[PDB]
């Protein structure tokens, strides 16, 4: 059934899950024709799926030529998605294909388990979280690589850099969720709070800076602090 | 005009034959229904007075046999049997008559809603999805599953109803995984007109049967197969133009018989709503659509 606050843990188990977000799968910017009219510009967007044990990001790359000649690409979006989800599927080696896929929208839920008829042992799950995942673009290189791309592409990251070096998969996705969380209240800030230091840098097959132990505590106060914030503001309390 | 006759009515039971019924006494001398039309399906059932719950029946041809009625103790029920005896039979249903204990089938001769309900509904279809080959009738009750159901047990006393699911193999093609979702056409005309039920009558059988299951014995699987059988046409933007207004008729005549104090649970609120206002023939169904609204607003 759907993912909540209660059975979080289950995230951390060694049953192979993913998530899914559809959020930045077709994006648009909006603009006024010369007859004064509104039309949409796509470009290029992305599905996250994210294994939260690992870290490792499946980043599909959706390039606007897909779009090409559709109708109702909001609707076509989901099933486009559930169609990538699939076709990664099939591509793992049997041992890696996830017993669990976990989609962060529930409109998601009959495009993927339409797609998924051929592998009926993969349970389809909604969620009841709020994850912060369409903030994904605010993360500078994910955003490069979407905004650069000339055709569909799939591109591998791990999205907790080297973190499980020291830390656990459990708190790695709360480091994880919080950064996107502050990324998504308020970018500006939040990126400002990432880079305030030139002498900590972000490797090149990194997605985040070189913080040590000490230096990741005072950034995940600065996040939460912001975060607060940001609440405040937005409810006047 | 063909005869059902009783051998008694030993408990106190409630009678139904078709749209029909009656309340009979415990140990009334009631001892048949006559007049019974031929050329339709019938259904004769029964709620003992003191067991509200088991609704149960029997549907039946009388072209195809000689059935009466005769209570079993042991069992606890009204029990529809043959006469293989021909003449036997006549001299019971004759001398009933004489002494006039038995019921007329009451008919309007304006009336055509048994027909309208039945139009499609063949005895040899009944017996296919209520397997019991040794009788000629087919017995129906209130708890009945059906063979969906049961997939999610025992299968002598099942409705064996043709299986309907939007999200299966069989109701997507491998590619046209969106468009076959959306567009059920395919699942329809192709899978279950020509594909299992072969032609367009054979599945407003099935349709108007699983109807007919729900309301006399509230048979809560049937309601699921009848909604099913309604929700695969609407969904199916590409309908033969004479199926959508036959299944117009059918479903006008089956909420108009509906009784109006039942339409919270035969009734499936989402199925009405996207087929009457949401669906590729939100358009077809105007005589269903207009009595619908006049009858149950509430539920759209």
């Amino acid at each position: 059934g759907a993912m909540n606050s209660s059975n979080y843990a289950e995230l951390f188990n060694n049953d192979i899950k993913l998530f899914v977000d559809d959020t930045n799968v077709y994006r648009v910017t909006v603009h006024k024709t010369f007859e004064g009219n509104v039309a949409t510009k796509a470009i290029n967007g992305c599905i996250f799926t994210l294994n939260p044990k690992t870290g490792h990001l499946f980043l599909k790359i959706i390039h606007t030529s897909v779009w090409a000649g559709q109708k109702r690409l909001s609707q076509l979006a989901k099933w486009k998605t559930a169609e990538e989800v699939s076709a990664l599927v099939r591509s793992l080696p049997k041992e890696e294909q996830p017993k669990q896929i976990i989609v962060t929208r529930k409109a998601m839920l009959d495009p993927l388990e339409v797609h998924m008829l051929d592998f009926p042992n993969i349970a389809i799950r909604p969620t009841e979280l709020r994850l912060p995942f369409s903030a994904a673009m605010s993360i500078d290189k994910l955003s490069d690589v979407v905004m650069k791309a000339t055709e569909p592409q799939m591109v591998l990251f791990n999205i907790y850099d080297d973190w499980l070096d020291r830390i656990s998969s459990y708190t790695a996705f709360s480091r994880l969720t919080l950064l996107l969380r502050a990324l998504k209240t308020n970018e500006e800030s939040a990126k400002m709070i990432l880079l305030s230091d030139p002498t900590i840098t972000i490797k090149s097959y990194h997605l985040w800076p070189s913080f040590t132990d000490e230096q990741w505590i005072t950034i995940e106060s600065q996040m939460r602090d912001l975060i607060l914030t940001e609440y405040g503001r937005k409810y006047n309390v | 005009m063909n005869t059902v006759p009783f051998t008694s009515a030993p408990i106190e039971v409630t009678i139904g034959i078709d749209q029909y019924s009656f309340n009979v006494k415990e140990n009334q001398p009631f001892h048949g229904i006559k007049d019974i039309p031929i050329g339709h399906v019938h259904v004769i059932h029964f709620q003992h007075a003191d067991n509200s719950s088991m609704r149960y029946g029997y549907w039946f041809d009388c072209r195809m046999g000689n059935f009466y009625i005769q209570y079993d103790p042991k069992d606890g029920l009204y029990k529809m049997m043959e006469e293989r005896d021909g003449a036997k039979f006549e001299n019971i249903v004759h001398n009933f008559k004489e002494r006039q204990m038995m019921v007329s089938y009451p008919k309007i001769d304006e009336d055509d809603t048994w027909y309208n309900l039945t139009e499609f509904v063949q005895m040899d279809k009944i017996r296919k999805i209520v397997r019991k080959d040794e009788n000629q009738f087919s017995y129906v009750d209130s708890s009945m599953t059906t063979v969906q159901e049961n997939e999610l047990s025992d299968p002598a006393h099942s409705l064996n109803y043709t299986v309907i699911n939007f999200k299966s193999r069989e109701a997507i093609r491998p590619g046209h995984e969106m468009e076959d979702f959306l567009d059920k056409s395919y699942y329809l005309n192709t899978v279950m007109l020509q594909g299992i039920f072969k032609n367009s009558s054979n599945y407003f059988g099935e349709l108007q049967f699983a109807f007919l299951n729900a309301m006399f014995f509230g048979n809560y699987g049937s309601s699921l197969q009848w909604h099913a059988m309604i929700e695969l046409i609407c969904s199916s933007a590409t309908v033969p133009k004479h199926m959508l207004d036959k299944l117009d008729e059918i479903l006008y005549y089956q909420i108009k018989t509906l009784p109006e104090q039942y339409s919270d649970i035969l009734l499936n609120e989402r199925v009405w709503n996207i087929c009457l206002y949401s669906s590729f023939q939100k358009n077809s169904l105007h005589n269903t659509e207009k009595i619908m609204e006049n009858k149950y607003p509430e539920l759209l």
